[PDB]
């Protein structure tokens, strides 16, 4: 059988799509050819074997509305990363009409490493939301590969935008809201009269972020508690009175802490 | 020769008369689509069904559609059978499989009936009530500026890339108004 | 086209000067073009494509390494050029960054196991 | 000469019944 | 006849592609200078030689200014 | 194959007992070790009855297959599936000339596989930030080897590469991949990690200075490994 | 072919893709001119344009069933969220004129971001039909989806939500200054408070009612 057929088929199985004489029978086995070319073909189709997993996981978790905002950011990130792989593939189709450079092994060599990582990241964030998910992308920033550290640091900047938007409502106003469990403070459903201060706000220690210590969470909890007591009881109202950012938390929480207590 | 050559070359005339039209093109399916679809149908053993769709090129369809959306009558494409303008199914371009064509010309014929009934109402005052007269005058006043817009678009065809899907979205802030 | 007039026209494009006002730069041009005018290393546009990709991975731009791929595709789709090696290698040599190890890089064929 | 002559404006008439090189 | 003028059209769009590859590598050529550079490379010449030529000729108009 | 499964868990217990200020250290999934096609190393008629000037083309295509890991049709990569050792068998029916010429080209296959094992086992997080930066700069020279073999593949395709040219062409890359294989052996045997494999590279940089081609190799590798430290 | 797709993604099914109101744009025909695996690509691509038809059917019937000026504000925003899906379909045919090598994969690539807009806004279009919303409580039901999880549907609904607040500044402008209400029918009596969204508190509503009643005297 000619080589030209299997080259078109292996060009289709990079997307995750069976060829004409390449078929997929068992999902835990790699793609099988229907002699030397058949032996060569398997190492390239390992990519499609993993691509099915990484597509299916970010398919399911993105349409799941119990998975929450944190992590649907991660799905949006993974979708943006699979996009650029299809950007490669759409050009690679047009480059035929030799292209078989060790049967495209030097072509697939650099995607093979940008796809092992997302396969690690989907399984280390499995069934986890909030700060448990944030630590699970921060864990792969402990690598010593600079290309890998630069790769994962972008996705962490994607996941940390919802939590930081939740932070800036909690410091400034004292308001707290969630219909899921992704924040580090857990409010009491009872809305107390003057027993508020001790019981209205409790610390959710399971969902403290991977850039915040326990010290940081408790210290900003005191500020949010005070600025909530200022509104729900004292009835005073004054407007414009309230990943790393390279030590900008420890200044903003510091200024807000002083202002609320001195005015109280 | 002398006069028939000046006709034959520079005037379009083949398709709105009874004559087999010859048209060169760049073959190979992406715009040879009608012929490839007929080859597949005949290879799948129809049996015969000798379909006769004469031919037209694409841009002439655009200008006849614009003249129908204007409100003037008597065009070759768009036959009508009771006063409602409908598709002529005797035509093929080089593509559109005769089914996409039959749908898109039906969609613009739906607006053609809208403009045709109102120009019929406008004609039945032009050959005494004095409020109906003011009402049809209001519709006439809308229609003259409307026909100016399509007529200036038609001049830009003689000179950009234009197709059917471009001019329908171009006439979108007016075809919404006509309804 | 005649080579000598082609070099002094280059001296007239980069220097803001007439073609009877420059003969000194074109004399330097004759010094370098003579004795390096025939190939001294074998031609391969494949290598210089993967060395422009080597420049673009040096700046960690995979999307522009794939833009160079569609550009290099259009170059083959038309095919009106004959020496594809020299102009891309020339463009590669004048590379700057818009924002060690070079003896560990690979080399092309020396034209000593082949006729010069 | 040919590439000084290259600098004339491109055509604005495109054919969709000709997908390969419609000037 | 007809193809001999559309062939040079097929030269122009490649000449436009190299106009992108020139500006993303920050080269001192413009579009007119690159046309002469393609006329140089079709006849066959080491581009290290031309590059050394321009690497001196560019430093001999700003060293006198 | 089997023995690599111990080391990661054994060091994971040490780094798990050390760290009580943070939990859940990252590791690769299981199939990353399971599949033999993530690495390069795993109708047919006897070559002996062929003429000689067809045998040369056949054997050079087979050897170019062997360089990148996959087997040739007439030389088999022997299954051991254990340590940095790997052996190869050519058939005994080939003419004695071409085999004596082939046998001196074969060790660059063995210093390609033994390097390849070190890129998979020694990139996990029980070997640390220093070994990750060491390994991430050793994969680069493997990629440059892939570049070299793709260009010689192109030359061979049009019938313009022979064994006598090929023998001359691969020798500097043979020396590079031999340096990489010897250092991989030395790190694997002593079970070294941390600053103990930055003392090793400080000595190894002085140790090999034969043409100052390899001295600059290990000079780049010690700059690469010392960046996380 | 590659313009035949561009009418399938628009409102022209043709003979190749047979539209049905239970599962539309179907192809199960055998092609000697297309590869066997090509069908698979089209099948995934079939999920996109199908939704563009269904949204379009929803815009035709509206503007004793549902009534309201609230439904005349959701729909207008659904036009604007489909506007770049018009523009990024006009761009393709411009690109296809010169280039003959642009296959289906570039269309799948370029319109990959509408496999995140469309499925997260289709639940919003199904939600108002499965449970009927016709009062002033449309702003809550849209406002919980603009928080979203993904950036495209997060902005796409905010474009819609601004005009739903804007129609609510025609009622709260005529009532408070000119003493005019029921110039447009809803869906002393001055009540609107039950259908008002719950993130709007009771204090501002009791202020609004008194200010409106004072103009009558």
């Amino acid at each position: 059988i000619t080589e030209a057929a299997l080259v078109r088929d292996i060009l289709y199985v990079f997307q995750g799509i069976d060829g004409k004489n390449i078929k997929m029978n068992n999902t835990e086995n790699c793609y099988k050819v229907e002699r030397s070319l058949r032996d060569t073909a398997v190492r390239l189709s390992e990519l499609g074997w993993l691509h099915n997993k990484i597509r299916r996981y970010t398919d399911q978790r993105s349409l799941d509305r119990s998975f929450g905002l944190v992590g649907q950011s991660f799905c949006a990130a993974l979708h943006q990363e699979l996009r650029e792989y299809y950007r490669l593939l759409s050009v690679l189709h047009s480059q035929l009409q030799s292209l078989t450079l060790r049967r495209l092994l030097v072509w697939t060599y650099d995607p093979k490493i940008r796809l092992k990582t997302l396969a690690a990241l989907v399984d280390h964030c499995q069934g986890r939301k909030g700060g448990e998910l944030a630590s699970a992308v921060h864990a792969y920033t402990k690598t010593g590969d600079p290309y890998m550290r630069s790769l994962v640091q972008h996705i962490l900047s994607l996941v940390s935008h919802p939590v930081l938007s939740f932070l800036y409502r909690w410091i400034y106003d004292g308001e707290l809201e969630d219909t899921y469990h992704e924040f580090f403070v857990a409010s009491d459903p009872t809305v107390k009269t003057d027993r508020l201060w001790h019981d209205k706000y409790t610390l959710r220690k399971s969902m403290i972020p991977s850039f915040m210590t326990m010290d940081q969470s408790r210290k900003v909890l005191l500020i949010g508690k005070s600025i909530n007591f200022l509104h729900q009881v004292c009835h005073d109202q004054t407007p414009t009175t309230k990943t790393d950012l390279e030590n900008a938390f420890q200044g903003k929480i510091d200024a807000a802490y002083f202002e609320t207590s001195k005015y109280l | 020769p002398d006069d028939r050559s000046w006709l034959e070359h520079h005037v379009v005339h083949q398709y709105w008369t009874a004559r087999p039209s010859q048209f060169p093109h760049s073959l190979h399916l992406h715009s040879n689509l009608a012929a490839v679809w007929d080859q597949h149908l005949y290879s799948s053993d129809p049996l015969y069904v000798p379909d006769d769709r004469v031919l037209v090129t694409e841009t002439q369809v655009i200008r006849e559609t614009l003249w129908l959306l204007s409100g003037v009558k008597k065009l070759f494409i768009f036959q009508l059978i009771d006063g409602k303008v409908t598709v002529r199914n005797n035509i093929i371009v080089t593509h559109l499989t005769h089914s996409c064509l039959r749908s898109v010309l039906e969609q613009i014929a739906a607006y053609g009936q809208v403009v045709f009934r109102l120009q019929e109402f406008i004609d039945e005052v032009m050959g005494p009530f004095r409020t109906y007269q003011a009402f049809m005058w209001a519709l006439y006043k809308y229609f003259i500026s409307f026909k100016e817009e399509l007529a200036e678009i038609e001049k830009c065809i003689i000179n950009t890339t234009i197709t059917l899907a471009i001019v329908v979205d171009k006439l979108a802030p007016r075809l919404s108004q006509l309804k | 086209k005649s080579p000598n007039v082609l070099l002094q026209n280059l001296c007239c494009r980069i220097l803001g000067r007439s073609e009877a006002d420059v003969a000194q730069q074109f004399q330097y041009a004759v010094r370098v073009i003579g004795s390096n005018f025939a190939p001294t290393v074998e031609r391969d546009e494949f290598l210089v494509a993967e060395k422009i990709k080597k420049e673009l991975i040096r700046q960690r731009r995979e999307a522009d390494a794939a833009l160079f791929s569609e550009l290099h595709r259009k170059l083959h789709s038309q095919g009106v050029l004959k020496n594809k090696w020299s102009i891309l290698y020339l463009l590669l040599s004048l590379s700057e960054d818009p924002r060690s190890y070079a003896t560990l890089f690979a080399q092309a064929l020396p034209r000593d196991a082949h006729s010069t | 000469l040919w590439e000084a002559a290259l600098t004339y404006e491109a055509s604005k008439r495109r054919c969709w019944e000709r997908v390969g090189c419609p000037p | 006849a007809a193809a001999a003028a559309a062939n040079l059209n097929a030269v122009r769009e490649t000449m436009d592609v190299l106009l992108e590859i020139s500006r993303i590598l920050n080269t001192g050529l413009d579009m007119e200078t690159l046309s002469i550079c393609v006329r140089l490379c079709e006849q066959g010449i080491n581009p290290e030689a031309l590059s050394s030529v321009i690497k001196e000729l560019r430093k001999a108009t700003e060293a006198l200014k | 194959l089997q023995q690599s499964l111990e080391l990661k868990r054994k060091m994971l217990r040490d780094k798990q007992n050390k760290k009580n200020s943070g939990q859940h250290l990252p590791i690769f999934p299981a199939w990353v070790y399971e599949r033999p096609a993530l690495i390069g190393d795993f109708t047919a008629l006897p070559i002996g009855t062929l003429p000689l000037a067809s045998q040369e083309s056949a054997v050079v295509e087979d050897l170019l297959y062997v360089l990148v890991g996959v087997d040739g049709r007439y030389v088999s990569a022997q299954p051991l599936a254990g340590r940095q050792s790997r052996t190869f068998l050519v058939d005994p029916n080939l003419d004695l000339s071409i085999r004596e010429l082939v046998h001196r080209i074969l060790p660059v296959a063995a210093s390609y596989s033994a390097v390849t094992r070190f890129i998979e086992e020694k990139s996990s997080f029980e070997y640390g930030q220093v070994n990750h930066a060491l390994a991430a700069a050793m994969r680069t020279l493997v990629k440059e080897h892939l570049i070299l073999v793709s260009q010689l593949e192109q030359l061979h395709r049009q019938g313009l590469l022979s064994l006598q040219k090929l023998w001359f062409y691969i020798q500097p890359a043979m020396r590079t991949m031999d340096i990489l294989a010897s250092l991989a052996t030395s790190v694997d045997k002593g079970e070294c990690l941390g600053g103990s494999t930055l003392s090793l590279l400080h000595d190894r940089s002085f140790s090999y200075t034969g043409d100052s081609q390899a001295q600059e190799l290990c000079l780049y590798l010690t700059k690469a490994a010392s960046a996380p430290y | 072919m590659i313009h035949e797709l561009l009418l399938a993604l628009s409102g022209y099914p043709g003979s190749i893709f047979t539209w049905n109101k239970r599962s539309g744009l179907q192809v199960s025909q055998d092609f000697p001119f297309l590869h066997p695996s090509e069908t698979s690509v089209l099948n995934r691509l079939c999920r996109l344009g199908t939704d563009y038809i269904r949204f379009t059917e929803f815009i035709e019937q509206y503007t004793g069933g549902l009534h309201g000026i609230y439904l005349r504000a959701f729909c207008t925003g659904l036009d604007s969220v489909l506007q770049p899906y018009r523009q990024a379909l006009l761009d393709l045919e411009q690109e296809f004129l010169g280039d003959p090598h642009l296959s289906i994969s570039h269309v799948n690539y370029f319109l990959d971001q509408f496999q995140l807009l469309f499925p997260s806004v289709m639940v919003v279009v199904e939600q108002i039909k499965s449970q009927k919303i016709h009062g002033c409580q449309i702003l809550e039901t849209v406002y919980k989806h603009s928080c979203g999880g993904l950036p495209p549907v997060r902005s796409a609904l905010e474009k819609i939500l601004a005009v739903c607040h804007g129609v609510m500044y025609k009622q709260l402008s005529a009532w408070m200054l000119h003493g005019l209400l029921l110039d447009q029918h809803e869906e002393q009596f001055s009540l609107r408070v039950e259908i008002l969204p719950s993130y709007i508190p009771v204090r501002v509503a009791e202020k609004i009612l008194f200010v409106g009643e004072s103009v009558q005297m």
